[PDB]
């Protein structure tokens, strides 16, 4: 959900 | 429980509750991801870490010593540049919460690095005297 | 002669925090989404609601009857089953948020009737007196 896990 | 583990605790629990929870917008990192909204986030991330569980690690003594704290503490921040990358918001707001944390050791230093030494001394003390029993 | 609202607010504000809050692993539901986290919330969701900002109306006494209540509990699932979907898990968290409050509000039925009724009658009193 939104920014999580974007790396 | 013994004296001077129960104040080194005590001293932990303030600087989580004072000044780490208190970071804005901090919250996220105030209990466990949920697996099954993020259920990637087990798979990928090795050793969880958030502040309930830091509460409930302090509550239970197993830090004998900054430094196992500050293990705890920066496994968040770990987490974090790993799941979410290092220039995320989520990411900005743990490296918050692990400055405060630093910051605020530093202002009890002279109590937290004798109660340190005091805690060493005496599960030495308790394994000499068990020998000369 | 607030007595009645403040007794019916308080029963809200325990429905909220013992009941709602205590649904498990619910805490994204406890204070609103800040777009900072979820920049793209606030192009689907027009009016956001949580369990925090509801505990803040309640204080204020926004509610008088169950009513105007629950438009507020139901936002909370129709915002997660339009931004998450409603098959999403979130959605089944907020799903059971709503359905415990609705079993709690009926076990208290009558009661919360009755503090109703009273809200409406010191109200009409009070306008009777101010009227004249
Ligand atoms: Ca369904």
């Amino acid at each position: 959900k939104g920014g999580k896990g974007l790396g | 429980d013994d004296d001077d583990q129960v104040a080194f605790s005590f001293i932990l629990d303030n600087i989580v509750t004072q000044k780490m929870m208190a970071v804005p917008d901090s919250w996220p990192f105030h209990h466990p991801v949920n697996k099954k909204f993020v259920p990637d986030y087990y798979k990928v991330i090795v050793n969880p870490m958030d502040l309930e569980t830091i509460r409930k690690n302090i509550s239970k003594h197993k830090y004998q010593s900054r430094e196992s704290f500050l293990d705890d503490v920066n496994l968040i921040l770990a987490n974090s540049v790993k799941y979410n990358g290092p220039e995320s918001q989520y990411t900005k707001t743990a490296q918050e919460i692990v400055n405060v944390c630093y910051q605020t050791l530093t202002e009890y230093d002279e109590h937290l690095t004798q109660l340190e030494k005091d805690i060493c001394t005496a599960k030495e003390a308790a394994l000499e005297e068990a020998e000369l029993e």
